[PDB]
């Protein structure tokens, strides 16, 4: 009932851009730690038995 | 760094086998004592004019 119109001020744009960066950083962070533990269980630890 | 943090945690995983154990075995083994005097109980009675 009281939808509002979306406006695009320019600190809304530059706000987007710092977070763009900062997911990149992100993304890039996470695939590293993700892959130094992935190396670290084929190593350290083996198949569990009964 | 990563690869010495890695390399760091598989090697204290891979000290932590057992190599034996050491115990003294005891149960059985009891102190001897040491009898100096073998009792004999005996008494002489003799009469008072020895008869």
């Amino acid at each position: 009932f009281a939808l509002a119109q979306i406006n695009a001020d320019d600190e809304f744009i530059g706000a987007i851009d710092k977070e763009s960066a900062e997911y990149l950083d992100e993304y890039a962070t996470l695939a590293r730690d993700i892959s130094n533990s992935l190396t670290l269980v084929k190593a350290a630890f083996g198949p569990l038995e009964r | 760094e990563d690869m010495a943090k890695i390399y760091g945690a598989v090697a204290a995983v891979s000290k932590n086998v057992n190599s034996s154990v050491t115990y003294e075995v005891k149960r059985g083994t009891h102190e001897l004592i040491k009898v100096p005097t073998i009792p004999h109980n005996l008494v002489l009675i003799q009469s008072d004019n020895g008869k």
